[PDB]
């Protein structure tokens, strides 16, 4: 799949107050090399 | 003569509609087109749904 | 990313309360599923059923006060576009408009990463986020 | 689908319904054929345009109870023109619910590293509907 | 465990005040026990008595303003499932 287990694990108990919605949109961000490159361009901390 | 029997047979196969409904315009126009079909393996249910949606298109007040 | 997008409004919490209660309380009426499969976003069927859905949403928010048609996206956008304030409660109509504006803000927030350069034929936000691509397919579709 | 509407659909079903439902939805399947042939086609809808327009409804359990479930009381015939409205609407009907597979490879920047033969698999519920509440009346016609 | 479940809402304090006042105020009516032993959650009996329970809860929250049928779980779930706002006032229905 594209959506593994921890999406559902977070969505199980996420509080329903729009940070959960924005953070599911955030957790959809990719782990491509070009994704790492442009997140470093936009100063967004990747998962490393 | 045989074509009328095909029309009537398809009319009874569709729903068992009464001739009173056979006289209806939506039927009066489409029974001849349903004659040039249903001799194939197509279906019986398809004709019921077709009559449903056409009768519906007809009645838009 | 919310601080970087400068989109961090607290306007939507009261909307999310009523939407959450509607999605939680398992008393949703049966006719809504039948309407969601009769109309499918082609909107001429919706303009036919504009009074049936008026009566359903009107009673069902005005007395039961759980919001209706909060399942299908094309329904919840088509209500925001063509359904007005006439023959609906305006409180619920504001909630549908707020759901639309919330999805607008999500698209804005994670479309911060827009850089005017493509690589193969795909834009760079397509390479950024797997939610803007042609690889994810909106798991309930009606046409293609 | 426009690119915007497709993206907002992905946003809706992948963020907003799971975050506000806490994973409390279910995909559904529908026999539209058996649904329409059981909801109607028997008495009032084949009346040859004279009894139809002023007709008392068949008043079956299968459909008048659905409309009573959307509205209690306030209705003389209990289907006060609403069966006419719905029947006029349903020219725009569709297929049965199908599963679709999607075999797609990734973006090329992830295709590179011994991932050329990977083939992501997506099941997508074609022409179905999201569901949130336990259906009782139409259990014959709705598969979860 | 509340911080670990992230479920710590303040939505319910105004409900629980009224529920506690209803359970504490010892002027509960006598017919409600009879209704709770005739209907017992099988809900066809509730669809029979859907108007009598309507008049009871409507008067009893509109004038006494204490809640009714806050003893039996199957009653208080059935009021959430089938019962309507057309029958009993909205303030009471929101507490069920």
């Amino acid at each position: 799949n594209w959506q593994r287990t921890p999406f559902s694990v977070y969505s199980a108990f996420c509080p329903n107050s729009l940070l959960s919605i924005m953070t599911l949109a955030a957790m959809h961000s990719k782990l491509s090399p070009v994704a790492i490159a442009i997140q470093s361009k936009s100063k967004i901390h990747p998962g490393f | 003569k045989e074509e009328e029997k095909k029309k009537q047979q398809m009319l009874t196969g569709v729903l068992g509609l009464q001739p009173t409904m056979a006289n209806h315009p939506v039927l009066g126009v489409f029974l001849p087109k349903y004659a040039k079909q249903n001799g194939g393996n197509v279906d019986k249910t398809a004709f019921r749904l077709d009559l449903i949606r056409m009768l519906a298109l007809h009645r838009l007040n | 990313m919310l601080e970087h997008a400068k989109t961090n409004s607290h306007n939507y919490d009261f909307t999310l309360k009523i939407v959450t209660e509607s999605l939680t309380s398992g008393s949703y009426p049966e006719l809504a599923y039948v309407i969601e499969i009769l109309v499918h976003g082609n909107k001429h069927a919706f303009m036919i059923l504009k009074q049936v859905i008026s009566q359903c949403i009107s009673y069902w928010f005005n007395m039961k006060h759980i919001l209706l048609f909060c399942n299908s996206f094309e329904m919840i956008m088509l209500i925001s576009n063509h359904m007005g304030d006439e023959l609906i409660p305006g409180a619920a109509f504001a909630h549908y408009r707020n759901l639309v504006s919330l999805i607008r803000l999500v698209k804005r927030t994670i479309s911060i990463s827009n850089i005017n350069e493509q690589l193969c034929g795909e834009p760079l936000v397509n390479f950024a986020n797997a939610l803007f691509d042609g690889r994810l397919f909106c798991p309930f579709v009606h046409t293609m | 689908p426009s690119n915007e509407n497709t993206i907002l659909s992905k946003i809706f079903y992948f963020c907003v319904l799971p975050a506000l439902s806490n994973n409390k939805a279910c995909g559904a399947g529908v026999n539209v054929k058996e649904l329409v042939l059981d909801l109607f086609y028997t008495e009032p809808f084949i009346c040859p345009d004279d009894c139809f327009q002023e007709n008392p409804i068949s008043s079956d359990v299968l459909m008048s109870l659905i409309r009573e479930a959307m509205g209690p009381g306030y209705t003389v015939a209990n289907t006060s023109s609403i069966a006419k409205q719905l029947f006029k609407s349903l020219i725009y009907i569709n297929e049965n619910t199908k599963i679709l597979e999607v075999e797609v490879s990734l973006d090329p920047a992830q295709r590179h590293g011994n991932s050329v033969h990977f083939q992501s698999l997506q099941h997508i519920l074609y022409n179905g509907l999201c569901l949130i509440s336990p259906i009782t009346t139409l259990r014959r016609y709705y598969q979860p």
